[PDB]
């Protein structure tokens, strides 16, 4: 009877990304996505409630979503911020949904360095590049120009569910499964 | 143990002979004390030399820069004597003494250095910090090139990492003018 | 025999939301709701004992309750506060029950910011919007006007089980399964 | 080192020549000391200039504002000399010196700044704090615009994030009047 | 053989409430009670050894005991205090037992507030109400008048097993299963 | 960095001119110092005005109340000058100065406030604490209503949450009598 | 049904190396690789997201990858740095893939010593040797000369996915399984 | 618990008789005090001997090196008396006294030592630190070889690990000249 | 299917010793060795990546390797140091392998004592004896003389994989399973 | 509670009568103070006796050994008076007083002791530490055997563990010469 | 905050009238101060009485024993006045005052006590510690029996656990000679 039970979980083709984005979470999601892919090519639904976290962990989840054969649909819930947005934006525009009570936030990446000028300088060049890479990724998936994203992510750019729709992040706001 | 000999404490007594002891890490507090001592000694007699003993591992660049600018500001010649260790800002201050009046005791260690710092926050903030410390590095190298007689590129090359020197090596490099061995 | 046992748990169609509302709890509830939905379209009962917590986690549970096909019934127990209320109010009015020893509390959201004026200003605009969103959600589910909720949530607004009924939060106070 | 000289301590001796050393982070304690020193020096001789050396990373805005208002209150001209670092409230105080009597030593760093703060509690409390610090930002920018000769929008633009300046750039900017090298 | 083993545990229809009353414990008890209810309508025995704890968690367990169909019998053991008493008193008087080495304690609820007068005042009104609600609950289940309970719970009111019997908390002191 | 100038320290020297500096959070210690200074200055010359500079975020209500009662107790007029920040008990003390002799410097921040506190223990203890702080709030509002000329309800309304004011706003409100810009 | 499920995981022949490289992680990877090897000689895919960590743990994973019979393919994802690079470079050049959003970093090893000159001197010789060993390993797998790697790893040498390709670290940048 | 005696404190009183007490771990602070005392005593009378009592477990090599160089710098002979414990830099300073004027009390412990240090960061930084401390070790051994009369290899061998000595063993080794038992 | 899976793990006859040597690790290894011995007398392979640790725990693993009937082969990987070496050296010389990226270290044991002279003296005699026991064990397994080992372990004696071979620690350096 | 009396504080006043108070754990700091006091008193008048009051739980052996050697060094007889507790190094110092001039007050506790220490690092380092402390133990026992008149083996036996004694037992043992009851 | 009155502080001023304040827990530091004060006062005038005010919860037995022995050592009579609390070593010192000159203020609390201590290590070490503290207990009881006039067994019985007394009870018991109310 745990036969018909975890079979039921796996039949939903549903992955939950709730909380801080880190390498552990990236490992769980990767496993689940790879597992679901080998079962069938049917679509996968991802519910995202994330404030963000580790950008490289976000990159992995983003790239894995595009990597697997099955079409991935995303549903934003609660909030989707920073690295969370990167993950969210991995899905094709037609497949980017949001529940009504969700807010969205994009910003430039943050970090820290201590040491010699040379060390600081090296890490500065690196975070500038990262800022550019993420901004281009956002621009591309969203329809906005690179310079628009670049200007908006200067500070914390909060968007209500409706503004996220207008901005090109969210495609369709849904309340029901359609049922 | 800070002895008081007649009413004067030992550093106060030495200050009466125009001797300033810089014997700790340089921060805003130490800087303010040294600056005040320099300002006071010059007000008392702008004609007589000041003696700045340096035994410091360095510290805040801006703090040391206050001492540096005050050294050049006062009319009196500030002689610098390196003892024990003069590293980072300590060796910078040592090299900043009046021409021909920069000395080190025979076994004093001198160490020169690229600036150290930190940067936190968003990419923009980190860039602001990086640009700032790079600017600091460049003007520090420029002042050192000038005081030593070394070309800029040589200073930049030789301060890339911790560079330890004997008093003799410091003299050969242009950092100090001579080594004192005895009083006479 | 663990066959007839966890089958029995799942046959109850019952979800317990006890304690602080956070993303972990939101994940558990989401899993349980999605699991129960794929089994059948029979009603689901949720018992809530929560002081609240993370508002976005509360939003997720709220939206998930409305999202799934099965009708969800809520039973308030002990206390239902803040984000807990948001979850509670996801159910249709006819389906909002309370056990006798329960108290209810709505208030405006709280938070913190440190940094430059610009950063503080940005986060201030954001919490004002959140206050408005939640107040409208409460007003809508409850029957009260936006300005009434807005005025009442100024400070901690505690309600006894009977007052929560009068206010439009609770529909029916029950003691037994019938 | 807190050395003495004749039983005058070194800062007391410098105060006798109308020199005030502001060489730490500005808090209520430091502010009260500086204010008292300014008040005392003006009471002793309202005709002679006061010399305020500034080497501060900044600190409390209200604390610095006490010093600022006292500088304008006293009849004596308060000359400001920036050494080492004058950042935030430190550079604000530096710019607040008497006209034509604001100086910096050649290698002094000057940094200008948007106000920093915090807000905790309910949405109403956070809004109260946000409105308050925004008001503070706006009157600070206004005073700086006035002292530098820069238009308000320029100050607002240039203080959005940490803005580091050389003494020469500060002079260009109108934050100081001249660079001091010798005596 | 774990077939005939956990079947044996569940056949006892026995729930243990040992230790601090909190929301976690309330969740465990709720699950066990709901599980036992769906199996049959046979009586359930609860052994309570609790110093108390979180009042709202105690309220949930109290209300759940009354909510389910099966008759619940309680056996006090070691001590039953505060929120523990509330749980204990959920059972009908005929069903309230105690083991010989048990002591009982009722007192007024406790808490803390920090902030503005308004915030303190609000929370004060709330704890006064809670004190009244619990006192009435105790009075009702126990046979004592509201004012008697109100007077006695002023400070820690400790009762030996025999005094708890006289007071109307305990009905029958038992040593054996019979 | 608290200079001793001639031996008097700087605050002692200012006290000789009847100036009291209240420049920190108000607790029992600070209160006792201020009270003693007020008592001393009045004993020395009950005819001459006292000058109380206030730069305080507030603190203990009872501690400030000791200062308040002492201000009214002494025969001398206590002038109050707000500088930097006068919040909570600080602004209360500012408003408590002698009539026509309550001032603030142009950029001083004034903030008024409902009382802050805590309550722990059983319901009875919490009620005792609540009733106590409510009583405190009401007599504070009453004294403020009296000193400002505002009606009680206005004070109660305006102190419900942190209420920040410019010196000009404090003047139009009645918390201060005028703004001093220059020594004139 | 957990039959067809973990069978499915093991059928993927996929190992994930996410996070800090340490001896624990080396043990997990070793187990997985040895397990997969005894099942069949079919290729194994390793996804690496690692900032690096313990060099000797990295050495073990590197050597184990070469030790087993099955051909190992590596896919860099997120970042691959330090000890992570050593692991990545264990695969033959034809088998070194990267996902688009990945950056790469090589640098000299770091450490600490406290004690007598003799002790410090001994550990210094040791870290110089380690620096040389790793640099040669990088040079060999990458196509660059020892002196080029030696010069580049002087400080943190960050490479974008495209530069990592040019440098000889990454062979093919892929977006899809094909 | 530092007692005063006649406005001198006890160490100040002893300094008036040209006695310096080095009775703690050597750091930059202690070094600066000792250096100042040596400089002061020599300025007062370059003809009279100075007496440096040493009871130290050692400390910073550079700090001790400041004291060492100052001892040789001053014209006055610096006599060294070891009491209790003279270890590491303490015993180095003890051996550095004027020829024929290095003493220890009968039960004083002397310990000689290889330099202690640390190295952190990248391989390059660790190498820089290793080379530096090795250089320090070698010049320390050289100075000790010179002061004791032992060949370099003997010093290197005997300081490889903690080497404890009685006053008699130190005398026979060449570290001190004589054992002081009674007053002259 | 977990039938054919952990059967596969146990069929490898492989034990991993990764990380700090302590009594817990000694217990795991002992269990695994005893388990494998009762299954068959076929050889067992041990992969060691260890910086060392507790010498008595190392002694137990060493003695257990010799105690069981099956021939034990060791493969050094990453590093093998201190107590790790003792374990490594339990295998006969013909059976001591190393992967290419491994370094080796032998040194004298370390410890601490506080108390009276008598207590210190007692513990000193004990650590001298331990130093001697381990040095003899190393000498015996390695082919070197006691005085050679004794001289070399004075300080940290680091050996590259090739030097460890020359020294008699490692017998054969391998890259593949063959 | 450190009171002054006339410009002296109370210990300074007692020092003027040649009384030294050793009333704490013995470390390098305390040792240096006691040593300086002994050196000072002997310089002032080598003919008059010194009175060393001992109330100490002990401490550093080397630190106490500095005091011990100084006691024997000075020409003046150092009388020792044990009060309260004289344990470890405290009782060693008590026994070290001039012959016939070692006293204890009637209820003073005396405790004798094997040396305490520590050893960390490699086997070689631990052996070095063990050999060192054993050597210390043996010379301490030797000095005690000499001062008490007990045979070495008796001291070794009786200091194996904490050995508490009454003043009377200490006197029978030879640790002290007599007990003082009154000022007669 | 130790008030001054004229370079004398308040305790120094009271010491000039031969008054010693013992107003804290007794440790080696406090003991040394009290001992020095007693020694000093007796050196100045062996004929005049000393007044020792005691407000102490007790502390180190050996430390208090230094004070005790010094009290008996000095020629001057040491009067003891208990105020507030005299517990453990505090009450022992109170009872140790000169005969007929041991007083307490009316509301002073007196508490008597068995010795407190600790023992750590091997069985032998614990036995050594136990024997030592037992010996201490026995000689303390003996001295108390002597000062109070109570038989040894009575002291041993009555100090088994914390024994609190009023000033009146302390007088009846023999710990003090009389109660002082006024001057
Ligand atoms: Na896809
Ligand atoms: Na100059
Ligand atoms: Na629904
Ligand atoms: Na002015
Ligand atoms: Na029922
Ligand atoms: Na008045
Ligand atoms: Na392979
Ligand atoms: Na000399
Ligand atoms: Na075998
Ligand atoms: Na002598
Ligand atoms: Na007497």
């Amino acid at each position: 009877i745990t036969n018909i039970l975890t079979q039921k979980l796996i039949d939903t083709r549903t992955v939950l990304i709730y909380g801080e984005i880190n390498q552990e979470l990236a490992e769980d999601v990767s496993k689940q996505l790879l597992l679901l892919e080998s079962i069938s090519n049917d679509p996968i639904t991802i519910f995202i409630n994330s404030q963000g976290g580790h950008v490289e962990a976000g990159d992995t989840i983003h790239d894995m979503i595009k990597f697997i054969k099955p079409t991935v649909k995303v549903v934003g819930t609660g909030w989707v911020a920073s690295a969370g947005i990167t993950i969210y934006l991995a899905a094709e525009k037609e497949n980017r949904f949001s529940l009504p009570n969700t807010r969205y936030m994009i910003h430039q990446p943050a970090g820290g360095v201590q040491g010699q000028s040379t060390e600081i300088e090296i890490e500065a060049k690196e975070i500038i590049r990262m800022r550019e890479r993420i901004n281009r990724l956002i621009a591309e998936a969203t329809g906005q120009s690179y310079e628009q994203i670049s200007k908006d992510t200067d500070r914390n750019f909060w968007l209500s569910v409706n503004e996220a729709k207008d901005y090109g992040i969210v495609n369709e706001i849904i309340e029901n499964r359609d049922g | 143990l800070i002895p008081t000999v007649i009413a004067y404490d030992i550093y106060s007594r030495l200050l009466k002979d125009r001797i300033i002891m810089l014997g700790s890490a340089i921060d805003d507090n130490v800087a303010n004390s040294i600056v005040s001592q320099l300002l006071f000694l010059d007000a008392q007699d702008p004609e007589k030399d000041i003696f700045l003993y340096i035994n410091s591992p360095g510290g805040s660049i801006s703090a040391g820069m206050a001492i540096y600018d005050t050294m050049n500001f006062v009319k009196a010649d500030v002689q610098t004597i390196g003892m024990g260790m003069a590293a980072s800002m300590g060796s910078f201050l040592l090299t900043a003494g009046a021409n021909g009046k920069r000395f080190a005791l025979p076994n004093a260690e001198i160490m020169i250095h690229q600036p150290l710092g930190g940067a936190q926050g968003q990419a923009t903030e980190i860039e602001i910090a990086a640009r700032h410390i790079l600017k600091i590095k460049e003007r520090m190298n420029t002042i050192m090139a000038e005081k030593t007689g070394q070309p800029y590129e040589v200073i930049a090359r030789d301060t890339d990492r911790d560079n330890f020197m004997t008093a003799q090596e410091a003299k050969d490099y242009g950092l100090i003018d001579d080594i004192i061995i005895n009083k006479s």
